[PDB]
C-alpha cells in the first residue's frame, strides 16, 4: 500500500532502474541497478 | 578531529535491493558525527541494526526519514540541523510514511538531543506506529521565522505506546523513560536572554552564538556554533587577518587572525584552493576576476580589461540542475580555457533527454572542448562517441585541481566506455582526490601511466579496474611504443608517449 508501478510515459526517467510510484506523497522516483546512485539514478557508484 | 560524511541527495529513490540500499546508506554513515549533505534514512527493512546513526551530531542540509518498516530509528544524538537545504524547499526535517503494508513499523525516534533548526520547517506525516512524537512542542526548536510552514498531521492507530514519563515537562518526550523527555533551551527561556539558554535564570542565558544551547555563557562553552567555529570558540565572522585602529586611522595585524574556510576558522586555506585579499578560502572568484599564484600563495586578482571568460560547470550556475553537458548547453562552452566547477558527461547526452526538453548531442559537437586546458572541479565522463578511440576532446588538459570531488572522492573517472586509449597527453597534475578507470571494456594503457607522478596530495589512490586485461592487450600487441619506455603513454603512438 506505500509503492506501485510508473506509468508509460515514464520511460527513459531513471537512467539506471525502474520507475516506482509512491502514493502517500504521490511522486514518481527510481530504484536503481546495484551500484549506481542519485534520485535518477545517473552516476556510477563508488563500489 | 570531528568525524565527518557527506551525506545523500537520493531523495527517496532506492539504491537496488533492500539489502544494496542498507549496505550503501551504512557504508556511507558509518561512525559519522557532522553530515556536509543531507542525512538520508530511507528503505530500511524490520530487525535491521542502525547502531551506526547514533553517533551523528550534526546535519548541514536537512533531514529526511521516509517508507522504514524498522521499528527504530536512534538518532539519539542529533543535536541541530542546520537547514542549508531544503526537502521540498521548506523543510528540514521530513519523516514520511515509515510503515509496512501490514500496519506495522517505525515507532521509537529517540531524539531527545535535537534542540535546534537554524533555518526550515518541520512534516510529519502517515507514521501509524511511530509513537510518543505527537508530544514533542516544536516551537522552542524551530525558528520564529518557520512556525507557519510546518504541515504535521500527527496521528497514529497503533495506540500502544508508552506515555511519557511524568518526569517530562509539559508531557513533551521523544520516546519512552525519563531519559527521553524535551528539554527546552528557547522557549523556557528569560526575558533578558540575548537567545538560547539552559534554564529561565539569567544566569543561564547561553551566547548569542551557542545554537543548541550550552554549559555556561561563554563563547568557548556554547553546544554547537551558529555562525563559525574558531577553535574551541563560536565566532559570529572569522577574525580578520587586520583589524582597524580607531586612535591611528590605519590598519594593525592582528595576530589572533582566522581564514574563512567553510564554517571554521583555520591558519591556512588548503593547498588547491584559492585566497581572496579579505583573507577567505574561495572555491572561485567572482566574474572579471581571475586565479594566479605570487609568492606561494593562489589568489584571486582583477582585471582591468583583458581577462578571461567565466565558465561556470555542470551543477553551478546557468546550469544548475543539470546532468550533462548536452545539446542545449554546448555552445555555452565554445572559448572555455579554465572550467571554474566540474564537468559531467552523461549517457543521455547522446540519447537525449524527453523530461528536461534535452535534444541529442552531436559527436563532433564535443571538439568544443578542445580549448580547455584546466578544470578546478572533478570531471566524470561516463559516455563518449562510440566511434571514437580515445578522449580527444581534452589532448590539450593539463590540470584538474580538484576541489569539488564526486561524492566527495572522486576528481577523474572514465567509466564505462567504448574507448582504447585515455588519449590524456597533455595531463600534468591532478591536485587532489581519487582516479577511478572502470568498465571501459577496450582501454589498454591506463596501466602503464606511473598516476603517483600527478598527484599532488599524499594518499591520492587510483581504482583501475575491470578494463581490457594487461594481458589481453599485450596478446594483441596493444602495448606502449617502443621509444617510449620511462613513464608509459596514453596510446600506441609515440607522441602519446609522457616521456618518448
Ligand atoms: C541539459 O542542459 C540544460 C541546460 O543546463 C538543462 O536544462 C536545465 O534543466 C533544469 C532541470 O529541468 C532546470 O532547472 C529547473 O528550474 C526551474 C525554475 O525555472 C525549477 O522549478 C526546477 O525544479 C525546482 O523545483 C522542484 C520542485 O519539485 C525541485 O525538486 C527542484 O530541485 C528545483 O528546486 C529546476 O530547478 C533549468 O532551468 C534548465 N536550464 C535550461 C537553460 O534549460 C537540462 O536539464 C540538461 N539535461 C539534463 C538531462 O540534465
Ligand atoms: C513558507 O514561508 C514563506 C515566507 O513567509 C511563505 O511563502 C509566501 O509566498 C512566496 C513564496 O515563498 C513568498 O515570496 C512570500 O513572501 C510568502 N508570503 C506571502 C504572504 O506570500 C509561505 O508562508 C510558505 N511557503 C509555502 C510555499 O508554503
Ligand atoms: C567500439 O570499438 C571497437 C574498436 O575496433 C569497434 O570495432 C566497435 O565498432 C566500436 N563500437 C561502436 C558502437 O562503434
Amino acid at each position: 500500500v506505500s509503492i506501485t508501478k510508473c506509468s508509460s510515459d515514464m520511460n527513459g526517467y531513471c537512467l539506471h532502474g525502474q520507475c516506482i510510484y509512491l502514493v502517500d506523497m504521490s511522486q514518481n522516483y527510481c530504484r536503481c541497478e546495484v551500484g549506481y546512485t542519485g534520485v535518477r539514478c545517473e552516476h556510477f557508484f563508488l563500489t | 578531529e570531528k568525524k565527518v560524511c557527506q551525506g545523500t541527495s537520493n531523495k527517496l529513490t532506492q539504491l537496488g535491493t533492500f539489502e544494496d540500499h542498507f549496505l550503501s546508506l551504512q557504508r556511507m554513515f558509518n561512525n559519522c558525527e557532522v553530515v556536509l549533505g543531507n542525512l538520508e534514512i530511507t528503505y530500511v527493512q524490520r530487525n535491521y541494526d542502525l547502531s551506526f546513526l547514533k553517533t551523528i551530531q550534526e546535519v548541514a542540509g536537512y533531514v529526511l526519514i521516509a517508507l522504514n518498516t524498522v521499528e527504530r530509528i536512534p538518532l539519539e544524538n542529533l543535536q541541530i540541523i542546520k537547514g542549508n537545504m531544503y526537502y521540498e524547499n521548506s523543510y528540514a526535517l521530513a519523516v514520511l510514511s515509515n510503515y509496512d503494508a501490514n500496519k506495522t513499523g517505525l515507532k521509537e525516534l529517540p531524539m531527545r538531543n535535537l534542540q535546534e533548526i537554524l533555518h526550515g520547517a518541520v512534516r510529519f506525516s502517515n507514521n501509524p506506529a511511530l509513537c510518543n512524537v505527537e508530544s514533542i512542542q516544536w516551537r522552542d526548536i524551530v525558528s520564529s521565522d518557520f512556525l507557519s510552514n510546518m504541515s504535521m498531521d500527527f496521528q497514529n492507530h497503533l495506540g500502544s505506546c508508552q506515555k511519557c514519563d511524568p518526569s517530562c515537562p509539559n508531557g513533551s518526550c521523544w520516546g519512552a523513560g525519563e531519559e527521553n523527555c524535551q528539554k527546552l533551551t528557547k522557549i523556557i527561556c528569560a526575558q533578558q536572554c540575548s537567545g538560547r539558554c539552559r534554564g529561565k535564570s539569567p544566569s543561564d542565558c547561553c551566547h548569542n552564538q551557542c545554537a543548541a544551547g550550552c554549559t555556561g555563557p561563554r563563547e568557548s562553552d556554547c553546544l554547537v556554533c551558529r555562525k563559525f567555529r574558531d577553535e574551541a570558540t563560536c565566532k559570529d565572522t572569522c577574525p580578520p587577518l587586520m583589524l582597524y585602529n580607531p586612535t591611528t586611522y590605519q590598519m594593525d595585524v592582528n595576530p589572533e587572525g582566522k581564514y574563512s574556510f567553510g564554517a571554521t576558522c583555520v591558519k591556512k586555506c588548503p593547498r588547491n584552493y584559492v585566497v581572496t585579499d579579505h583573507g577567505s578560502c574561495v572555491r572561485a572568484c567572482g566574474a572579471d576576476s581571475y586565479e594566479m599564484e605570487e609568492d606561494g600563495v593562489r589568489k584571486c586578482k582583477k582585471c582591468e580589461g583583458p581577462c578571461r571568460k567565466v565558465c561556470n560547470g555542470i551543477g553551478i550556475g546557468e546550469f544548475k540542475d543539470s546532468l550533462s553537458i548536452n545539446a542545449t548547453n554546448i555552445k555555452h562552452f565554445k572559448n572555455c580555457t579554465s572550467i571554474s566547477g566540474d564537468l559531467h558527461i552523461l549517457p543521455v547526452a547522446f540519447r537525449g533527454d524527453s523530461f528536461t526538453h534535452t535534444p541529442p548531442l552531436d559527436p563532433q559537437e564535443l571538439d568544443i572542448l578542445k580549448t580547455v586546458k584546466e578544470i578546478t572541479g572533478f570531471l566524470l565522463i561516463q559516455a563518449w562517441p562510440e566511434n571514437r578511440t580515445d578522449l580527444h576532446a581534452f589532448e590539450n588538459l593539463e590540470i584538474i585541481r580538484g576541489r569539488t570531488k564526486q561524492h566527495g572522492q572522486f576528481s577523474l573517472a572514465v567509466v564505462s566506455l567504448n574507448i582504447t586509449s585515455l588519449g590524456l597527453r597533455s595531463l600534468k597534475e591532478i591536485s587532489d582526490g581519487d582516479v577511478i578507470i572502470s568498465g571501459n571494456k577496450n582501454l589498454c594503457y591506463a596501466n602503464t601511466i606511473n598516476w603517483k607522478k600527478l598527484f599532488g596530495t599524499s594518499g591520492q589512490k587510483t581504482k583501475i579496474i575491470s578494463n581490457r586485461g594487461e594481458n589481453s592487450c599485450k596478446a594483441t600487441g596493444q602495448v606502449c611504443h617502443a621509444l617510449c619506455s620511462p613513464e608509459g603513454c596514453w596510446g600506441p603512438e609515440p607522441r602519446d608517449c609522457v616521456s618518448h
